[PDB]
């Protein structure tokens, strides 16, 4: 490659840094997909009024804002520029980060449930909002994210895990909650698969699962196929 | 750090267009023989030696 | 003149090379002597058994002169000795059945590095990488084995 | 760990980037 | 092995494996749905049960039927072996690994005198009568109150007072708004002085109760009646601490107006407190201007000098502000137009030095990376010596933790030094802090001279009780260098030393990782029992970053002993050199050769002593790499110099060529045909991976197929007939 | 796809540069920076490039020439023509047009003398 | 210890890494180099032009370095600095200039 054989073979030994490096961040990632970074956002951002209307706001590049609240709370809806909205999202905590908005004084949390365009322009038309309060319910989007496992022995060999579901929707009661869900699927296998109450067993107790938007608890995530060579030894004979 | 402890420099380039003129006369060009300082840390078709001579 | 106008790869054996009609189609009408070409050929083999397959290049020129140049036979070739069948398989990866041990990919790597020019640079474990993948692609894989083969001539088109 | 710290998200295009010597705040009070 | 004892059934509460370590979200927290939870169990397949039932049957014939046939024919050593912590996992800012923990020194007391002598920074409660009577009855309620409120603002980083203190102390809250009715209707000049105030003595940096709001408008009407001083100190009464307390235009306007006036400000004490207030500056642009400026206004005495290195220190621009493409170390021209603009004013009257600008010298130096200011340090070591008793307790730390470190963490002094400063130690043992304590164990450990009789009345118990907790993070390491220059091996107190950092919810710094990363290869050389896994997850997030090749581009530079020996590798002589390279990212070896693990490490003035011993570093390094198998030709600079010159260049030949044998021989005869031993079996615990199970048992008994494979015992003949005795 | 039947031919238009060439002789000042690398690159274009373009007893060199004022490529043609340029200032493009101010003329000289130095039209199609 | 100091200037201020040709000519740069040099050199008693005379062959004979230029181990001469190290140690350079001295005419 970039160095000549004949150099390298005198510095195979210094290839180590590489393999001792990727040791490092796979295995931070892969353990820190469960947790929200602890870093303060923060959006400044105006009053709706009835005069700023839409295409008032979009030649000057601003951009609607709303928010849907929850029980008792009223709704809030605010403007705001376009480039802040989309840096919002490219942040890889997107789904889920609490970002602020600083009108005055005052702070609203928030999270991100979603944005439209204009598909046949494709420019911003809103950037929708879901409030956070500590002391009461809230939802949010848990995904779910499998690690690998070379500790079991049907998963190593001819065999697939299947994620059936991305990730699971909860109620949150408290201010800092998970950003997502890591899995270690050696003790499943094609016997059991995994079911929501597994993990409605093990979250903590400011979180509980909402019921009204899934099915059952013995629904099933994680499933496990058998051997293929089981099979093609079969499918040949 | 090579570059810096060379004493005396002897740059080198090739003027090379592909080896088909060596091939096919089952020659080529070795390394091994004077495994050098340096070869093509930025200029890449620099080579740095100590040889005055250099075959 | 010393400009190369084409390039062409052949499959010979090493001390029965002869104007073959078969092989005028590619140096009949660039004028090549086949006669004259394969004197120098089979002169050079002579320490070479003449039932084996190689491949050449011959770098025909403007003038229609030419330089042959000679290399190894080929890789798959002399799999299919050591593995005693004729035909791999259509599909790979999917079906893989035949074994190889070590101790001889060690022995046929020294063959191209011992005789190809390309190679000249390179250490052991770069050429016996370079098969694995080519045996990735034959449904061929590389276990230990104690046992020895027993002889087999595989066919070539020549 | 209860840090002040906190990214600001707004377009820098806005913010003029100009000098006022001690005149210009001098004259805007009266 | 392991798979077949496996549990044919796992419950719900057995899916997940268990974890060396918590998360930040299994914390307990205010509102908790535990209570109303019910529990939930996987089902069992129906059809699985007919399974489950059958093999339990037939498990049972076999027990009986072969019962019946008897009648006929007849650990952590850490915390013991049981109980061990499990660390909480988080993700992390950046603070944490970039700060000097401020526990374990009474800081502000301590902090304060250093700056003491820039006076117009100084806070003063009476210089503002109207408020005297009631900014003072709120500093009674601080202290006062339980805890230790106003003591934890700085020091406890996880704890805060503007939303925890203030803003439910209603007695307070009463105060601020007596002062807001008063804000808006003073005069112009009260009210820097007041931000002081308010900024450390109260410690309201926030706008709260919307207190600053109207020091602005009240500010900004009058921008214009200011002198220019009188603005500086705005800057630093606000912007010295976490929350920039003032907006963002009421301080572009101070920092527009002040680079433009640069022409009026008179003396350079003047620049001194403007440099250190303006130190945050994100743009290179005006540093220029103040230094542009400082090369052109000479000084004339002493104090001056002192009052520029003490603040140029601190109050560097850092390389991360700076681009990514520039020239080459222009950091360093930016100081030596200073250091060359000073140099003769601290060298001509040094002997005129007393002992509140004593201190502040030595700090200086260290912290701005030199090895050129001796005749200070000389005109110094006289100092000390005559004054040596009447000293005071704070003179002595930074002292001894000055000349520790003096010439680019070389010190500098003699036996004459730190033999006195032992009772100037003793003497206010009881007043030092931790942090000061550990500096002096360093100073001794780093020139092999601490007496075996102060070791046991003070250092040792002191260790005894706040090695195990009650000990900043930072401090470990000063002890963590010192051990290991001591070569100490008991094991009982590397515990305590290793329970903390484990224990401690505080993740390791980069700033003090390099101790700890030794002191693990040091242990793990003594002792392989231990386990290092939670030693390692408080140490994650510093090794990712962690090269130690980052060093090559200085010592290329400044170490003439590095090359002219590497010439004579290079040109003269052949060998596969390499130069430096990293040994695990802890060492930079000085040159090595491969794949032979050889070693030319050297010794210079910077690692050799008066003695000609080694410094208590290079005895350090030499274990590391001979307890890794990995060969060394210590060499002394001095004694190659005196080798006659043609018998340089074979001498080193001779050497090296007798130790590549050495290590030649060793990997024929252990490690080559060794690799191969660990790597079949490292092939059988892949293929007791992939086995299918229930397959494998097929019943109770256990009948596996057996390859038979050529291998070369000849040469290793301890390993079989340590195997073939258990497996038969 | 689909076979081209016309065939537009662009030989007799090709004009390379160093063709008219005899010799040539690199020279080197250790102490240029921009003189030396300059004749670094004419020397390949002298070897590197293809020997149909050329003459036949075309010989390019290079030498060190600690003596010279400034590092420079002299050059000599067929029919008499002899010049040295000095690179210490220049580029590689007013280098190029200088060659054709000889290039040009050439042609008006040998064609007078009835020579044909145009190459076939079926040596290089667009 | 004030010369050390004052010695790492005047390196740095003369750093110009322009290639150069070994002339009788030296850059204004370099000047400023010997002329510190030189005030140094001839402000010292005369027991230490003994010393820097002793010095010399001790630093000589090390020669940590290899150039055509500087101070080099293939340096033909250094063998004899061990046995020479001032002509007035010569008993014999004693005699050459008194004979010299009545030579002159």
């Amino acid at each position: 490659t970039i160095v000549g054989s004949q150099f390298d073979a005198q510095t195979e030994h210094v290839n180590k840094l590489a393999l001792d490096l990727a040791n490092k961040k796979y295995r931070k990632m892969a353990l820190d997909q469960a947790v929200l970074r602890k870093e303060k956002v923060v959006v400044p951002a105006e009053f709706r009024t009835e005069k700023d209307s839409l295409i008032s706001l979009k030649k000057e590049l601003r951009s609607p804002v709303y928010i849907k609240g929850h029980t008792g709370i009223p709704d809030v809806d605010l403007i705001a520029d376009n480039r802040q909205v989309f840096s919002i999202r490219r942040r890889l905590q997107f789904q889920n980060q609490s970002f602020y908005f600083k009108v005055g004084n005052e702070e609203f949390r928030c999270t991100y449930d979603h944005i439209q365009i204009h598909p046949m322009e494709k420019w911003l038309v809103y950037s929708k909002y879901r409030r956070y309060v500590v002391g009461k319910p809230n939802s949010i989007f848990l995904p779910i994210n499998i690690l690998p496992t070379f500790q079991n022995n049907a998963i190593v060999r001819g065999s697939e895990i299947v994620q059936l579901l991305d990730g699971i929707w909860v109620n949150s009661y408290n201010d800092e909650y998970p950003h997502s869900i890591v899995i270690d699927p050696e003790n499943l296998s094609k016997i059991r698969p995994l079911r929501i109450g597994d993990i409605h067993n093990f979250l903590p107790d400011g979180v509980e699962i909402d019921k009204t938007k899934c099915l059952s608890l013995h629904q099933k995530v994680i499933k496990i196929t058998g051997d293929k060579e089981r099979k093609l030894d079969i499918a040949l004979q | 750090i090579k570059s810096t402890l060379l004493i005396n420099n002897n740059y080198y380039f090739n003027y090379i267009t592909n080896g088909l003129d060596l091939k096919y006369d089952n020659t080529f060009q070795n390394f091994e023989l004077n495994t050098l300082s340096i070869k093509n840390y930025k200029n890449k078709n620099l080579i740095i030696s100590n040889n005055n001579q250099l075959d | 003149m010393a400009e190369i106008k084409a390039i062409i790869n052949l499959r010979l054996l090493a001390g029965i090379a002869k104007p073959n009609p078969k092989m005028g189609q590619s140096l009949g009408p660039l004028g090549i002597n086949m006669m004259h070409f394969c004197k120098d050929f089979n002169a050079a083999t002579a320490h070479i058994r003449s039932d084996i397959p190689l491949r050449v290049q011959v770098a025909a020129k403007v003038d229609r002169s030419y330089s042959y140049i000679i290399k190894p036979p080929e890789t798959s070739w002399l799999i299919k000795k050591v593995i005693m069948k004729e035909k791999l398989t259509q599909y790979a990866g999917h079906v893989n059945l035949d074994y190889i041990d070590v101790r001889y990919v060690y022995e046929i790597a020294k063959i191209k590095k011992e005789i190809d020019i390309d190679f000249k640079r390179a250490t052991l474990e770069s050429i016996c990488n370079c098969i694995i993948g080519q045996c990735n692609s034959m449904g061929v894989n590389v276990s230990i084995i104690d046992e020895k083969p027993k002889p087999f001539n595989p066919k070539a088109k020549v | 760990m209860r840090s002040y710290n906190q990214t600001i998200v707004e377009n820098q295009k806005v913010f003029k980037n100009t000098v006022n010597d001690r005149e210009y705040y001098e004259l805007k009070n009266t | 092995f392991k798979g077949f004892d496996k549990n044919r059934w796992a419950t719900s509460a057995e899916v997940f494996p268990e974890k060396p370590f918590k998360y930040g979200y299994d914390k307990q927290q205010k509102i908790k749905t535990k209570q109303d939870r019910q529990w939930y169990e996987a089902p069992v397949g129906a059809m699985t049960k007919k399974r489950f039932q059958t093999a339990d049957f037939r498990a049972y014939q076999t027990e009986l039927e072969e019962a019946a046939q008897k009648t006929l024919e007849g650990k952590d050593e850490i915390f013991g072996e049981q109980g061990a912590p499990k660390r909480y996992y988080d993700r992390i800012l950046q603070k944490e690994l970039y700060f000097h923990h401020r526990n374990g020194k009474h800081f502000f007391e301590q902090a304060d005198r250093k700056i003491s002598f820039l006076n117009q920074f100084t806070p003063q409660i009476e210089k503002v009568p109207e408020l005297a009577e009631t900014l003072k009855t709120i500093l009674k309620i601080a202290t006062e109150s339980e805890g230790s409120p106003l003591k934890r603002a700085g020091i406890d980083q996880e704890f805060i007072i503007e939303d925890d203190f203030y803003s439910e102390n209603e007695e307070c809250k009463k105060l601020f708004e007596e002062i807001k009715q008063k804000v808006s209707n003073m005069n112009y000049r009260l009210l820097p002085d007041l931000c002081l105030v308010l900024s450390f003595k109260l410690r309201y940096n926030k706008d709260v109760f919307g207190i600053w709001e109207k020091i602005e408008q009240n500010f900004m009407q009058s921008i214009h009646h200011y002198p220019v001083m009188e603005l500086v100190k705005m800057r630093y009464a606000s912007c010295a601490l976490s929350p920039k307390s003032l907006s963002r235009d009421c301080l572009k306007a101070i920092h527009d107006i002040v680079f433009t006036e640069l022409h009026n400000v008179p003396s350079v004490l003047d620049l001194s407190h403007l440099l250190f207030a303006f130190r945050h500056i994100n743009s290179l642009k005006y540093y220029n201007l103040i230094l542009d400026e400082i090369c052109r206004r000479p000084i004339k005495t002493l104090q001056e000098a002192i009052a520029l290195l003490f603040v140029f220190s601190h109050s560097l621009f850092p390389n991360y502000k700076r681009k990514e493409i520039r020239e080459k170390d222009q950091d360093l021209k930016e100081k030596h137009k200073i250091v060359d603009h000073l140099a003769d004013a601290l060298a001509n009257n040094a002997k005129q030095i007393q002992g509140d600008d004593f201190v502040r010298v030595l700090i200086g130096l260290n912290n701005l990376q030199l090895t050129t200011f001796k005749d200070v340090l000389t005109h110094i070591e006289r100092y000390i010596i005559k004054n040596i008793d009447t000293l005071d307790a704070f003179q002595t730390s930074n002292a001894l933790y000055g000349f520790s470190k003096a010439n680019n963490n070389a010190g500098f002094g003699s036996e004459q030094l730190y033999k006195a400063l032992q009772k100037a130690a003793e003497k206010h043992w009881s007043q030092f802090s931790n942090a000061d304590k550990a500096r002096t164990f360093y100073a001794f450990a780093f020139q092999d001279l601490v007496d075996p009789v102060f070791r046991k009345k003070f250092i040792q118990p002191w260790l005894n009780e706040n090695l195990e907790s009650n000990l900043s993070h930072s401090e470990l390491h000063y002890v963590a260098f010192s051990l290991m220059f001591e070569q100490n091996k008991d094991a009982e107190i590397w515990k305590k030393f290793v329970k903390n950092i484990c224990k401690n919810q505080y993740v390791v710094p980069v700033l003090n990782y390099y101790p700890i990363k030794l002191a693990r290869y040091y242990m793990q050389s003594i002792f392989p029992k231990w386990n290092f896994d939670i030693y390692k997850l408080a140490c994650q997030d510093a090794e990712a970053t962690w090269d130690a090749s980052r060093q090559i581009d200085s010592i290329m530079e400044n170490n003439k002993e590095w090359k002219s020996i590497g010439v004579l590798l290079q040109n003269r002589l052949e060998f596969n050199s390499i130069g430096l390279d990293n040994f695990e990212n802890l060492l930079l070896i000085d040159w090595a050769i491969m794949p032979q693990r050889v070693a030319i490490m050297i010794q210079g003035a910077r690692q050799t002593l008066p003695n000609g011993k080694p410094t208590p570093l290079h005895r350090l390094k030499l274990q590391l790499l001979e307890n890794h198998k990995f060969a060394v030709f210590n060499l002394i600079y001095k004694d190659f110099e005196a080798i006659s010159p043609d018998q340089k260049i074979p001498y080193l030949k001779k050497t090296i060529e007798e130790l590549i044998a050495k290590q030649d021989t060793y990997i024929k005869d252990v490690e080559e045909p060794q690799q191969w031993l660990s790597f079949m079996d490292r092939m059988q615990e892949l293929t007791y991976r992939n086995i299918m199970i229930g397959e494998a048992t097929k019943g109770g008994v256990i009948d596996p197929e057996i390859q038979e494979v050529q291998f070369d015992w000849s040469k290793l003949q301890k390993e079989l007939k340590e195997r073939q005795k258990q497996e038969e | 796809g689909k076979k081209r039947r016309v065939q537009v031919f662009t030989g007799s238009m090709l004009q390379p540069l160093y063709r008219y060439l005899l010799s040539a002789k690199i020279g080197v000042n250790p102490l240029d920076l921009h003189g030396q690398n300059i004749a670094k690159q004419i020397f390949l274009k002298c070897k590197q490039a293809r020997p149909k373009y050329l003459q036949n007893d075309f010989n390019a060199t290079l030498v060190q020439d600690n003596e010279a004022p400034a590092s420079y490529f002299h050059a000599k043609f067929v029919n008499g023509y002899e010049q040295k340029w000095y690179l210490h200032k220049s580029t590689e493009e007013e280098i190029n047009r200088n060659l054709k101010y000889f290039n040009y003329q050439i042609e008006m000289e040998r064609n007078l003398q009835g020579h044909d130095d145009e190459y076939e039209d079926e040596e290089t199609q667009l | 210890k004030x010369f050390e100091r004052e010695w790492q200037k005047i390196q740095r201020e003369t750093e110009d890494k322009q290639r150069q040709a070994l002339d009788a000519e030296l850059t204004p740069a370099q000047k400023k180099r010997v002329e510190f040099i030189a005030d140094a050199f001839i402000e010292l008693n005369i027991m230490e032009i003994a010393y820097l005379n002793h010095t010399l062959k001790e630093r000589l004979i090390k020669t940590t370095g290899l150039s055509p230029l500087k101070v080099n181990i293939d340096w033909p001469s250094l063998k004899q600095l061990e046995n020479g190290s001032w002509p007035p140690a010569n008993p014999n350079w004693f005699l050459q200039q008194e004979a010299i001295a009545k030579l002159w005419p």
